[PDB]
Formats: structure tokens, sequence, C-alpha cells
């Protein structure tokens, strides 16, 4: 394996997830109550730019998609079209209770059951709606989740 | 004439297109059905103390004046009246949560035109103040806490020293936000003249709230049907002499000095008692009773499965939420589900505002006009 | 001059760093508002010598320096009269 | 009490930068030339010292 | 020195928050210290209403929340001023689970299923009926 | 648009009473004095101290009339307390709850399935509520934030079970809880 | 003869360091206005932020346009930015600490901001869609308007003191700083810049962008807009406060290197960029193009005429 070489593969995933974790660029999906409290998470208490987080609104340079809130069926492909103009490193963190798993209004004509139909979300969040605490725990965990992401060596064995 | 499109801060999800000439938008519309759930039909495959939620999540910047209405509704057509503890602290919470609409509209507003810093102060206050929510009942947002007759549980000790230590505070924040804006030649100069509405058009077109009351015509439910404990509350009602943009925003923070005023005059004279009910037929019994009696087991057990049922008539019942008039029409039968409760948010008339009044100016202005009418499209389309 | 070599030697190196830097990841309003910038742009071409040498010319200077302004002003105030720049 | 520090901090870098930025070019010349630079040369320095380094020579090699 | 500055002190240079924490630390004391090692510290005074009780995980690399235990949690979220030893010196018995952070992303196995769902080792069947099932 | 001419020169003939009004409004309007006051005020709170709670270790306050992860306590005997009344699926608002029972063998009744969808459970309370015996309740815990829908839909009873994990916490609310509710 | 390529990369690596390092104390300090901290986990104190960008932007995954895919959208970017270095080219940090003495430093600068302004148009239009050309054609106007002001302002300093190159007007002003008696030129210049590079109260353009496109070049872009902002601060300090020269003259200061000097009054500039940016709402564009045409072209005009009048009465002229 030339254990040398695997080291340094080793180094070059730490920095490379360390780089894609620290400057994570989301991109805000506000439908419901829940872009209210994710505008809390943004706002001064719980700051989100701390953690190297902007609030990028153009889907062409953007890394996240943080669907808060609740489709509809007139609003699917307006997020499907969204989510495909992104580019390749992408993630999806649904916030509220309806945007994953249809939530209340899941018993109900005109509301797709949940975002995970349309895009494949990431990593949901639970909340109604979630605590700043909670979202920012779940950007968190989606850093987490970028955290185990050995890339160069997948490459490098391909 | 252009055919543009206007997809958009955070302001909500909404569709605006426009016949444009240059920079003047000849004729805006907007699209709406963006997110709809059905709020009606539920309510009637539901119930009633299982319906409020929907209420709470109705227009959810101002998260308790909606329970207040269905309350107020639930409680005429069913003929319970209410103690008078219970009436003043949902006068403080109906207040409080006008004060937290008015600053998140406000500053939004002051976002769209371009400054930062109110946002950012408005939003440590908005915590503050949702701190005091999830510390009485429930979560920050959506605190189902305003059940027909009365309250659900008695607010804790030690509350109301933290109310005065906030609107202390608070008045001084009011202040600094006013010197912030009120005066800025660039703010002046970009929200004046912009949007004028006749009171003619404004009672054609139905407005209400704030937007009824920016141009002239003096006219608030508060006064003329004083619905709760309001009388004993005197306070301002301020009136727009030049029905536009700024005088909406001077309406608003006189608004929140007003609901100030209200907010003291409650912890000074709230008479400690009892809440909610005196019938345990409308309102289910507290725990120990419900696990040492008998008969309040019986009744807990009837009112949590079965819920109260109301009689045959139907009603109308408008309560001055921090938008305007929320409406709320029960055609309520017999049996325990509310048969076609409809909702009437302000939202409806001040799109069709949008329409005619945002003639005639820029896109700047289309933005400006957004930001004066606060629209919560939740509420708009339910 | 012999400084304009350190100047074009700069803006080829300056090419060749944006280069490598970009190889790494692999109506009437606006005509008139142009027309009044041509029409001042010669006055701050013609303010340029004038403004060095106002010490080998007496108040001569200075008057027929003002005469053109004066001229190119009710120039400007007509403009603005019309309201061509309105906007 | 010096919280504000943080934020003059990253800017304090650019004034760094800046002073390195001019220090440099300013050096590198020292070194390419014997002597600091001259603002402002007109035709006769330049004559002055395409004389001085000819007569300069003319004595180091005699 | 160089022992600690390696333990707890040099990973603040890359990591940023634990700088911040520290500093909180140098104006600190001290209220506990639970099982999974992390040390919990309170600098109550002058200070402000929001960031007077906080903690230090004990684990320098991978700190992650849910890693308090419930009695600190409950101290460290200000909704009762109990402390966690006076917690656990309730700590219900007869029955109980040790604490585990919310690991949900290290294998399935450590992660966890339904009784339908085919990873896991159950993989129950919903029926309610039986077949007649000859010999 | 006759009157706006009318109005626009009495507004001015009203404030330009004397001279010392219009030289102070011309150098008031021509020197930023506005401007000035709005950056100085800025500036004051450049210098003031911050809010940023800095949550991955001071997370921020709570109240314990909290919701959020749902348990199922059991008394002190372990013996469970959930006795499959129904009344917590009845009273649901958004059905996310099922609930299947039958007769033990020792005799008393016990819930065969008992599972809550997280995510079609909205966090309300009533639950909370409607139970006689304190079986479920919303244990002030919010940090779970799984990378599957599956664990959302907290398992049969079982997860629900491990709740008990807080119930020393829990306990304690319950307490606070007792004297008004 | 190698000696000019070493002066050449230490004058660019250097402002691409300050300019990355401007972008994220911008966020910190319009933070710290806001009641709230900006960046401050990667780094011991945020430090590693930009560093951080860089690399999660070079690691993206990008996307080449469809739109002249050559030699017209691939060069644009590339063409703001050279221009905006070669106006660094002559800019003095300290006596002699220059590049190129080009004894006519001034029109120079003028001509590189106009060349800026070919670079944002071009830019614009080499794009498909025609909302971004109609953008592009309204930040040209209100560049090159408050370009005609700049322009005003520039021959106002350059009355007050003789020659053109920037170490003389440097000296010039080690009499006495011109920002002190020309305080109110100074504020108009200083909108001007603000203007000319869009930054704090004048965004309509790019808010209705915003409002309604690779990843390196929209890096390029926008590296081309922050650079040229330290430039415009840069030229202030140095044709309107003093240009390394201590203050009150003791020899105390004087053990101060005087570049320390400039790089402190352009990081006070930068800081004044940055703070009214977070406080004020924007101009729309018509009250924008307004003002441009309406207030500050005539007062900067009046202003040459007094300062000429006042210097041309008293032998106080040289
Ligand atoms: C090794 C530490 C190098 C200095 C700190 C740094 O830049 O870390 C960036 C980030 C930090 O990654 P990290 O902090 O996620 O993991 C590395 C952890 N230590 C330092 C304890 C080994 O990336 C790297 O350090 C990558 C390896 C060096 C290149
Ligand atoms: C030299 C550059 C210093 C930049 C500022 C340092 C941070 C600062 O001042 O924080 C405020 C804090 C003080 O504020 P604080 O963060 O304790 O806030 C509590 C409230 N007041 C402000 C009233 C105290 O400064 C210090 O604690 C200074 C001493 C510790 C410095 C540690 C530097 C470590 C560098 C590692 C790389
Ligand atoms: C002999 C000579 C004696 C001279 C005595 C002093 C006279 C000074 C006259 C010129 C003042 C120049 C400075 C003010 C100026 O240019 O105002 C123009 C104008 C004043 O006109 P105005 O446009 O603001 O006027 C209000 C609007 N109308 C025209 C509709 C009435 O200033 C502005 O427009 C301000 C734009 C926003 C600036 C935001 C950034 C501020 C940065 C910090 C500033 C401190
Ligand atoms: S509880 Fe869910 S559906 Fe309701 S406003 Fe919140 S995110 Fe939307
Ligand atoms: S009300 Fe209580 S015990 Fe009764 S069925 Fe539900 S949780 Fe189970
Ligand atoms: S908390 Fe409410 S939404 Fe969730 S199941 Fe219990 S009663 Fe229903």
């Amino acid at each position: 394996v030339s254990k040398a070489a695997e080291f340094v593969i080793s180094k070059v995933d730490d920095l490379m997830n360390w780089a894609r974790r620290g400057s994570i660029w989301p991109m805000t999906f506000g439908l419901a109550c829940c872009a209210v409290e994710m505008m809390h998470t943004g706002a001064a208490r719980y700051d989100l730019d701390r953690f190297g987080i902007i609030f990028r609104p153009s889907p062409r340079q953007s890394d996240c998609m943080i669907v808060a809130g609740t489709l509809t069926n007139k609003m699917a492909p307006a997020l499907r079209k969204v989510y495909d103009q992104m580019p390749e490193p992408r993630w999806v963190i649904s916030m509220g209770s309806c945007a994953n798993g249809g939530g209340y209004y899941h018993y109900s004509y005109s509301v797709v059951r949940g975002c995970d139909r349309i895009v494949p979300v990431d990593i949901y969040v639970p909340g109604c709606p979630p605590t700043a605490e909670a979202l920012l725990y779940g950007l968190l965990q989606l850093q987490k989740k970028i955290n185990r992401r050995k890339d160069f060596l997948h490459w490098w064995t391909k | 004439n252009f055919t543009s499109n206007f997809g958009p801060a955070a302001h909500g999800v909404l569709r605006s297109v426009l016949e444009m000439n240059g920079e003047v938008v000849e004729r805006a519309e907007p699209h709406i059905g963006l997110l709809h759930r059905g709020t009606e039909k539920l309510i009637e495959y539901k119930t009633y103390l299982q319906a409020l939620p929907y209420f709470d999540r109705l227009d959810y910047v101002s998260t308790m004046a909606q329970e207040h209405a269905y309350s107020l509704a639930v409680e005429r057509l069913l003929n319970c009246e209410v103690p008078l503890r219970a009436q003043y602290i949902r006068v403080l919470f109906c207040e409080i949560t006008r004060i937290l609409n008015h600053l998140l509209a406000l500053t939004t507003h002051a976002m769209d035109v371009g400054a930062s810093t109110p946002s950012l102060w408005a939003f440590e206050e908005r915590e503050k103040l949702l701190e005091f929510y999830e510390r009485v009942s429930g979560a920050r947002m959506h605190a189902s806490f305003i059940r027909p007759g009365g309250v659900a549980q008695d607010l804790p000790l030690g509350l109301c020293r933290d109310i005065d230590s906030f609107t202390q505070q608070f008045a001084s924040r009011i202040d600094e936000l006013e010197e912030m804006l009120t005066g800025n030649r660039i703010w002046k100069q970009r929200l004046v003249d912009i949007g004028t509405v006749t009171a003619q058009q404004a009672k054609d077109w139905g407005f209400s709230g704030v937007m009824l009351r920016g141009p002239g015509v003096c006219w608030d439910l508060r006064r003329a049907a004083p619905y709760d404990v309001y009388d004993q509350l005197d306070f301002d009602v301020p009136v727009g002499t030049r029905g536009d943009c700024y005088d909406r925003y001077c309406i608003r923070i006189e608004e929140m000095r007003q609901s100030m005023r209200i907010i003291w005059q409650c912890p000074n004279k709230i008479p400690s008692g009892m809440i909610k009910a005196d019938d345990r037929k409308l309102c289910p019994p507290s725990r120990c009773r419900m696990k040492l009696s008998m008969e309040s087991s019986i009744h807990h057990f009837e009112l949590y499965t079965e819920g109260f049922s109301v009689p045959a008539p139907s009603t109308y019942t408008a309560v001055e939420a921090p938008k305007g008039e929320f409406g709320v029409f029960l055609v309520s039968n017999g049996s325990n589900r509310p048969y076609r409760c409809k909702i009437r948010a302000p939202g409806f008339a001040h799109l069709q505002g949008l329409d005619f009044m945002s003639k005639h100016h820029m896109l700047a202005d289309v933005v400006t006009i957004i930001g004066t009418q606060d629209i919560v499209s939740g509420e708009v389309d339910r | 001059m012999s400084e304009f070599a350190p100047i074009c030697i700069y803006l080829v190196i300056s090419l060749l760093v944006s280069l490598i830097l970009l190889g790494l990841p692999f109506d009437i309003r606006f005509y008139l508002v142009s027309i009044l910038f041509i029409i001042f742009d010669p006055e701050v071409t013609f303010s340029f010598p004038w403004a060095v040498s106002l010490n080998k010319i007496d108040p001569f200077g200075s008057w027929s320096m003002m005469a053109f302004l004066l001229i190119l002003t009710i120039g400007s105030l007509y403009e603005w009269k019309r309201g061509a720049l309105d906007w | 009490n010096l919280r504000w520090m943080e934020a003059v901090l990253p800017l304090g870098i650019i004034a760094g930068m800046l002073c390195v930025m001019g220090n440099a070019q300013y050096y590198i010349h020292k070194a390419a030339h014997g002597r600091p630079k001259h603002i402002g040369n007109d035709l006769w320095d330049v004559a002055m010292e395409r004389r001085d380094k000819k007569l300069h020579e003319q004595a180091a090699s005699s | 020195l160089r022992e600690l500055k390696d333990e707890g002190y040099l990973r603040c240079l890359p990591d940023g928050n634990l700088l911040q924490t520290k500093i909180h630390n140098i104006g600190a004391t001290l209220v506990g210290v639970d099982k999974f090692g992390n040390k919990y510290y309170e600098k109550l005074g002058d200070t402000q209403y929001g960031r007077h009780r906080w903690v230090e995980y004990a684990e320098k690399s991978r700190y992650n929340a849910s890693q308090v235990p419930p009695e600190w949690h409950g101290w460290l979220h200000f909704i009762t001023d109990h402390t966690g030893d006076e917690l656990l010196l309730l700590k219900p018995k007869r029955y109980g689970v040790e604490h585990k952070e919310n690991l949900s992303g290290e294998g399935e196995q450590y992660i966890y299923h339904s009784k339908g769902h085919a990873l896991n080792p159950g993989q129950r069947d919903w029926t309610r009926y039986q077949p007649w099932e000859s010999k | 648009t006759k009157l706006e001419d009318e109005q626009r020169e009495q507004l001015a003939k009203e404030i330009s009473k004397d001279w010392s009004s219009v030289f102070e409004r011309s150098i008031n309007t021509l020197f930023l004095t506005e401007m000035v006051r709005g950056l100085m005020l800025t500036l004051k709170y450049f210098f003031e101290t911050k809010v940023t709670i800095n949550y991955p270790f001071e997370k921020g306050p709570l109240s314990p009339r909290f919701r959020g992860e749902h348990a199922l306590r059991r008394y002190p005997t372990g013996e469970e307390r959930c006795i499959a009344c129904k009344l917590c699926e009845a009273i649901c608002p958004a059905q996310a709850i099922t609930i299947e029972a039958e007769e033990r063998e020792d005799g008393s009744r016990r819930t065969t399935r008992y599972d809550i969808d997280m995510t079609k459970c909205i966090y309300c309370g009533f639950c909370q509520e409607a139970c006689p015996v304190d079986a479920i309740v919303e244990g002030p815990n919010f940090e779970f934030a799984t990378e599957t829908h599956e664990e959302l839909l907290y398992d049969k009873e079982k997860l629900l079970e491990n709740g008990d994990r807080w119930e020393t916490e829990i306990a304690e609310n319950l307490r606070s809880e007792s004297l008004y509710r | 003869y190698i000696a000019v390529p070493a002066e050449i990369l230490g004058i660019i690596l250097p402002l691409l360091l300050g300019v990355a390092f401007l972008v994220l104390a911008e966020r910190k300090v319009m933070a710290f206005v806001q009641r709230r901290k900006g960046p401050d986990v990667v780094g011991s104190f945020g430090l590693l932020q930009p560093l951080a960008d860089g690399l999660k932007l070079i690691l993206k995954e990008p996307i080449s346009p469809s739109s002249a895919n050559f030699s017209l959208f691939r060069m644009a970017p590339v063409a703001t930015f050279m221009l905006s270095l070669v106006a660094w080219a002559v800019v003095p940090f300290d006596y002699g600490m220059v590049l190129s003495d080009s004894n006519i430093g001034l029109l120079y600068l003028f001509a590189i901001s106009s060349l800026g302004v070919y670079g944002i148009i071009t830019a614009g239009w080499s794009s498909n869609s025609k909302y971004a050309f109609l953008g592009a054609l309204r930040s040209a106007a209100q560049m090159v308007s408050y370009e005609v002001s700049i322009g005003l302002i520039l021959i106002t300093v350059l009355i007050c003191v003789g020659s053109c190159n920037l170490s003389e007007i440097v000296m010039a002003q080690k009499q006495i700083w011109f920002g002190i008696p020309l305080f109110p030129v100074l504020v108009m210049f200083f909108i001007s810049c603000l203007a000319e590079t869009n930054r704090a109260p004048f965004d309509l353009p790019e808010a209705e962008a915003e409002s309604v496109y690779s990843s390196m070049g929209s890096a390029l872009f926008f590296l081309g807009e922050y650079a040229n902002m330290i430039l415009m601060s840069g030229l202030c300090t140095s044709l309107s406060l003093g240009g390394w020269l201590p203050i009150l003259d003791l020899p105390i200061f004087k053990r101060i290197p005087g570049s320390i000097w400039f790089s402190i009054k352009v990081i006070l500039f930068l800081f004044l960029y940055i703070w009214v940016r977070a406080a004020f709402p924007r101009y729309r564009y018509d009250q924008l193009m307004g003002l441009g045409w309406k207030v500050f072209l005539p007062l900067s005009l009046a202003w040459v005429v007094a300062v000429s009048g006042v210097s041309v009465t008293f032998p106080w002229l040289p």
C-alpha cells in the first residue's frame, strides 16, 4: 500500500474535508415558519457566520440546500429545478417536520409527503419548528458527515 | 412592455409577474398558490381542540393572536365565560405577540431596503420574547397556549419581573432603532410617497389593520368592538395623515409603544385568581383532581376523546391581529367537528393592494411595497 | 521615460498570474449620460495643464479658464433645465 | 477588555502585507543598483548617473 | 508543559472554539466533572445572562453535543440549577441505561433500525394471519 | 395635481420664516449630521460586547415546560407505565401515533406495538396532557438529527422505552410542574 | 534585468493575501457592528477562513459557460484584474519605495479607472441573458459619472501642488495634510470612491442582479472589485491624508518606519468603508444618478473654482 503514501493520502483527505467543512455555503428554501427560525439561527444569538456559513442566494455557487418549510405540489418542480442547477458536491438539510415526512398536512392533498421524494435529503432535522439550537446541531452533524469523506483515497484506489 | 418575472432576505415564497415599460411597473400580478395545504379541509376532518394548532400555524409570525381569535369564536358560539386572570394574561400575551410581529416586519422591511443592523438588533429582542413564550408554555414559536375558555397552564413565578426588565430595556431599544432609521435621508427618500392609497380605494380593496389606519380613517377593532379587557386598558391608537410607506412605518413604531403601555398596565392589575373555566365539561380538570376524584376522570376522558359539542348556529369573529382583521367563520352544527371553518386573513386584501398600488413605480419600489405590506404567504394561502 | 518598461513588465506578469489563477480549478438616458461625459471629460483634460502652471501665468490664466468654465456651465444649465439628466 | 482587537487583527494583517509589499521592492532595488531609488529623475540626473558610472569604471580599471 | 499542551491546549490553534472556551476558563471557576471526563464551569458574575454556565467536553478532537449526560444537560440548559452530582444522587435504580451520544452516522449497527427494516437482525413479518402450512 | 403646487408653496413659506432657520436647515442637510449620528451609534455598538452564544460549548436557556424527544417512563419498580388507554392516539392532532395492545400472560394489559413517526409528530404537547398515568412525556432533548428518515420513525416502543436514559432529568421537570398543571 | 520581475511578484502576491484577509476582516467587523462575532471557528481567530474558502472554491466542480466560450468570456475577468493591478503599479509606500516614478501618475490612475469601466461592460455583455446586459449598462453609467466627479477632485488637489508624480504630492502634504483644509473635498472624494466601486449605499445594480457564472470567474470578478477598493482607499490616503508622514512632527514618531503610517491610514479607510456599509440603506438607481449629475458635479466644480481663487490671490501658489 506504500504505507507512507497511504499516510500522505490520509492527510490530503483530511485537508480537503477540513476545507469543505469549514467553508460550507448553504442555500435557503424558506417555504414556511421554519424560515423564521432559520433566520433566528442566522441571527446574532446562535451565529452562523461564525462557523463559516454564508447564505449565498444564487444556486450556481452554493453547497447545501436547506429545505425549511413545507413543500407543495405546485412548488415541487421549482425545487427540483433549483436543486439540479447546483455544482457536484451537494447536501440537503430538511428543516421542520413537513419538509421531511409530510408532517402535519401530510394527511392532505396538495402537499408532498416530505421533500425526500424530490431531492435526496442528506440529514433531515426534527422540529416544529426546530429550536435554533437544533438546526445548528443539524448543521454540525452535516459537518460530522462531510468529515468522514475520504475522497482522494477513493480516486487513488479507483 | 416587457414581461419580467420575480421569484425571490427570505421574504416568503411568491411569484410576481410584471408587465413593465422601461423602469415602470405597468402591471404587477402575484401568483400565490405556491404554498397551499388545505387547512380548512383538515380542520373539518378534525375537531376543535385538535384544530387549534392549525390556527397557530396560520400567519406564523404573530403566533398567538390567531389562537386568540379562534378561542373567541368558539366561546361566542358556545356561551362560555372566562375568568379575569385568564383574560388579563391573554391580553398580555396578545400584546407581546404584536410587538414580536412588528419587530420582524419592520426590520425585514429595513433589510429589503438595505439596512442590516436593525434586523439583527430586532432579532435579539425577538429572541428575548420567544424565550418568554417557551418559558410560559411550549416551544419558542407555535405555543398552543390559548384554548377555548382561557389558557392551558398558569404562568410561572418571576415571569412578571422579567416582563418589567424587558419593558424598560425595550423602550430604550425602540428609541435606538427609530434614531437609526427615522431621519436618515436615504431611508426617507426611499420610503416617502411610495405607494399612496386614498381612503376610498382603501375601504374598497378592503384593507385592515395598519394599512386601513395608514391613510386617514381611524378604525381598529380594539376600540370599535372591544372584545376583551381592553376597556380598562386605555391606549392611544395612532393614525397616519397621508397614507404611504413612511406613515405606515411611523404607525408601526407608535403601535409598538402603545403595546408597551398595555404590557405594563396588565402586570399592575392582573387579578390573581383562577384560570380557564368553572365547568369540567368545556375545560378539562387538572391533574390532582383527575387522579383523585372520580367524575373528574370521566370528564377528562370524554373531553380528550370526543371534545365538547357546540350547538347549531354559525358565527363570524374578528380580531385585531398585528396585520389586520383576522376573521374566522364557523358553521358548526351539533357534533364536535367544526363544519366549514373559514379563514379571513388580511393577505388577500393586501395582495390585491399590491396589484393596484404598485403601478407607475420601479422595482425597488415594488420591493418596498411588499415590505410595507408585511405579507406572510402562510396566511395569504393557508 | 524608462518607467513604462517596469509598467509593461508588470502588465505581462499580471497576465501570467491571472491566467495561472484562472487555470487552477480545471436608452436615451444612457446615450445622453455618455454624451455629457464626453463633454465634461475634455473639461478635466483641459484642467490638467491649467492646474500645474498657475504660477507662470498671472490672473490672465485664471480668468481665461474661468471663461471656458462659464461657457460649459451655461451648457450644463441648458442641459439641466431641459431635464436630460433627470433619469 | 480587548474584544475589539479581534476585528482589527484581520485588518491589521493587511497593514503588514502592504508594508511588506513596499519594502520588498525597495530592498530589491537596493541590491540591484547599490543605493535606494530616486524619486523624480529628470534628464540631468540620468546623464549624471551615466557619466558617474563611466568615470568610476575608468578609475577602477586604470 | 507539552503534555497538557498536546492534551487539551494546542488543538485550539486550528479549532477556534477551544480558544474562546480557554478565555472563558481563565475567567472561570469550576463546578463539576462528569464520568465522561468533561468539566462544567460557571463564571457567574457581571458577565451576562446567556453565557455564564458552560462545559469543556474533555474530547478535544471530536467533541460533539449530546455527549452531556442528562443531569448536566439540565444544569447546562438552565432548566434547573441542580448540579449533576445531585441529580445523580437521585439516579433511578432497578433499571437504567448509560448515556450514549447520538451516533447516527457510525455504521448501521451502532445506528439502529425498526423491526421490519432489512438491516435489522430482527426483520419481523407483518401478516395478521397464518398459512395452512401442511407438513 | 394643482393642489400639490399650492401645498409645496405653503410648506416652503412655513419653514423658511427667518434666516437662521434656512441657514440651519441648509448646513444640516449639507454636513450630514444625521449620517454622523448614525455612524456614532453604530461605532458604539461595535465597541460594546456581543451575544454570540458560542453554541457547542454553552447552549441556550430553556424551561421545564419544554417539548422535544419523547419518552416512555416507568414506575420505580421497573414496571412499565403505559396501559394502552388509546388516549394519546385519540388526541393526536396529527395522527402520528400507532398503538396496538393485547392482554399479557400474567394478566395485566400492555402495548404490543407503540410508535410515533417523529416527523408526522409535530411537537404540540397534547401527549403529556392526555395521559392519565404520565406514561409518555416530552423530555428536554432536542439534539437528535439522524441522517435517515427511518430513524425519525421512532421504533415500536423500543427506542421510546430508551427515553428512560433521561429518567432522572425528566423526573425533575415533572416535580416542578406538579404544582401548577 | 531580473530585479524587475522580482519586484512585480512582490507587489502582486501580498496584494492577493491582503485582499483575502480584507474580505475576511470585512465580515468580521460588520459582525462586530451588528452585535455578533464573525467567522471564529476555522482559524484560531477565524484567520484560516479565507484559505478554507479558497480551497473550497478550488475543489468545487467547475461549470464552463455556454456563451462565446473563448477569447471573449474567459478574458474579460482577466482584463479587469490586469487593470486593477496595473493601477496598483504606481503607488508610493515610502520615500522612493515605489515601482515606477511615472511623472504623470494622476492621469494614469484616471485612465486606468476608465479602462476598468471597459472591463465591467464587456464582462457583462459577454454573457447570454439580457438582464445582465442592462445591469452592465447601469453600472457603466454610474461608474463613469462618478469618475468625472473624481476627476474634478483630482484637479483640485493638483492645483494645490505643482507636479503630478505622487511622491511630490506627499511632500506637499508633509507640510500640512490636504485633508485638513479641504475636508469637504475629502468627503466628496470618499463618496465618489464609494459610488465608483458600488460598495456601501449604491448597490442597486448588483442588488437587482441578485434579484433578477463560472466559479473561478466570479472569484476573479469579486477579487477585482475588492482590489480596486483597496486601490481607491490607497490613493485617497496618498493624496488627501499625508502618505507615510508622522503627525505632529515630533522625533519619537520618526522611529516608526514611515511605511507603517501608510498602512495605518489605508487600514483606517478600509474600516471606514466597511463601517459606512453597515449603517445605511441603499439608494435607488434614479436617485443615484441624479445625485451623481446634480450634487457632486456642481459641488466639485465650485470647489475647484474656490481653491484656485484663494490660492491665486496671495503668493501661496508654487
Ligand atoms: S410545523 Fe412544519 S409545516 Fe408547520 S410552519 Fe413549521 S416547518 Fe412549516
Ligand atoms: S394515554 Fe398514556 S398510557 Fe394511555 S395509551 Fe397513551 S401514553 Fe399510553
Ligand atoms: S406530541 Fe402532539 S403531534 Fe406528537 S403525537 Fe403527541 S399529541 Fe400528537
